[PDB]
């Protein structure tokens, strides 16, 4: 099988360079969205709002 | 499962621990400074005063807040009672 | 054989093409909605012409694309005071126009939200309304009242 | 990001002092090479079967 598949072995480039090209664009979305400040603020120990 | 055809599943790089650490830190800032830490550096600010300049910004002067606050502050914790219930009966 | 093969490598071109062309026309159409309010005007939008204030932007020419020069207002430093929502003068509560009261220690004054503008407190940026006992924090002090030592 | 706590009170405001004014680039891309591409010079050669 594998012999047969050096013929179709440009699909196969498309293909996981697609496979990749979804799963970097996958985790930058979350880098987008949740990654809007640098910086962690503590929530204070009052609660008196 | 579904990996057993080597239909392998790759981990997020962001695990569902920061991405919660990403809204509590969000949720901190937003009670605490406002929107001055969305825009340049946190700036210290109580929460009455803020949801004054909230009621300023829908063109409701801030003197009514000040009035009624026990009244705004019984709705707002009625109202997450009420999505919290709702959330619960998808 | 090889028609088949090369029409199958020309469709899955064509969707990739395609795909990248719905792509390019989300990120133009973005470009143009931020031309249309960053440039072309100031936006009230936060956090959409860069990270901070947004004043203006300045589009420049890209091979292939577009680059926008925003130009953003950030606060560099802050001092802490102590503040109050309300002024009880003689049992009218004063209540700020566009300010906020705040304190160095010894006196109070008005200034605005992005800059320190220390001023006295006086009857042309408050305004009253009710009686004092009404809202839970408030401090004594005393108006300006610019009216008053002109009639004499 | 930073480790940092906000010091919160009721009775407590931050009021700047001093501005700096910055500039932040973007990049949007809004094109790409435009190419036309037809069956017959690129699937067939100098054939006419
Ligand atoms: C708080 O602000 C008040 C009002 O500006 C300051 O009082 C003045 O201070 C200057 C500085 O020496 C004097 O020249 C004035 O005579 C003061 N006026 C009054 C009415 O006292 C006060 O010094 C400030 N305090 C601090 C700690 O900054
Ligand atoms: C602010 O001013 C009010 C009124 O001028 C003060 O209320 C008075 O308090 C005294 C004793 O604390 C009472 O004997 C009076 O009857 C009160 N008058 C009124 C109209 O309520 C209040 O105490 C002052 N606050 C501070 C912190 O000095
Ligand atoms: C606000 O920040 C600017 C930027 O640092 C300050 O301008 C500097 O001031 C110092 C001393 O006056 C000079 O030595 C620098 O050359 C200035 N830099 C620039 C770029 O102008 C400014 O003084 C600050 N203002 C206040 C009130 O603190
Ligand atoms: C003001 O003082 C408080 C405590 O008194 C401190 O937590 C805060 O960082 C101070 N603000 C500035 C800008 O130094
Ligand atoms: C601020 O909160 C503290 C702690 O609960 C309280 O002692 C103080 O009276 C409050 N000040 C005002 C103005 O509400």
């Amino acid at each position: 099988c594998s012999n047969l598949l050096l013929q179709y072995g440009s699909f196969c480039t498309q293909l996981n360079r697609a496979l990749t090209g979804i799963a970097v664009e996958q985790d930058k979305n979350t880098q987008e969205v949740f990654a809007q400040v640098k910086q962690i603020y503590k929530t204070p120990p009052i609660k008196d709002f | 499962a579904q990996k057993f055809n080597g239909l392998t599943v790759l981990p997020p790089l962001l695990t569902d621990e920061m991405i919660a650490q990403y809204t509590s830190a969000l949720l901190a800032g937003t009670i605490t400074s406002g929107w001055t830490f969305g825009a340049g550096p946190a700036l210290q600010i109580p929460f009455p005063m803020q949801m004054a300049y909230r009621f300023n910004g829908i063109g409701v002067t801030q003197n009514v807040l000040y009035e009624n606050q026990k009244l705004i502050a019984n709705q707002f914790n009625s109202a997450i009672g009420k999505i919290q219930d709702s959330l619960s009966s998808a | 054989r090889l028609i088949t093969g090369r029409l199958q490598s020309l469709q899955t071109y064509v969707t990739q093409q395609l795909i990248r062309a719905a792509e390019i026309r989300a990120s133009a159409n973005l470009a143009a909605t931020k031309m249309s309010e960053c440039v072309l005007g100031q936006s009230k939008r936060v956090d959409f012409c860069g990270k901070g204030y947004h004043l203006m932007s300045f589009p420049q020419s890209a091979p292939h694309g577009v680059v926008f020069l925003h130009v953003t207002y950030v606060p560099a430093q802050e001092k802490n005071f102590t503040t109050a929502p309300a002024i009880c003068h003689d049992g009218k509560a004063h209540f700020p126009r566009e300010g906020v009261f705040v304190s160095n220690g010894t006196h109070w004054f008005v200034t605005q939200r992005n800059f320190y503008e220390p001023q006295i407190i006086t009857t042309d940026n408050t305004f009253v309304s009710g009686n004092c006992d009404v809202v839970i924090g408030i401090v004594n002090n005393t108006v300006y009242d610019p009216l008053q030592p002109e009639l004499d | 990001g930073a480790e940092n706590s906000v010091a919160y009170s009721n009775n407590s405001i931050a009021i700047p002092t001093n501005f700096t004014i910055s500039v932040t680039t973007e990049i949007l891309p809004v094109s790409m090479t435009k190419t036309s591409v037809d069956c017959t010079m690129y699937i067939c050669g100098d054939s006419t079967e």
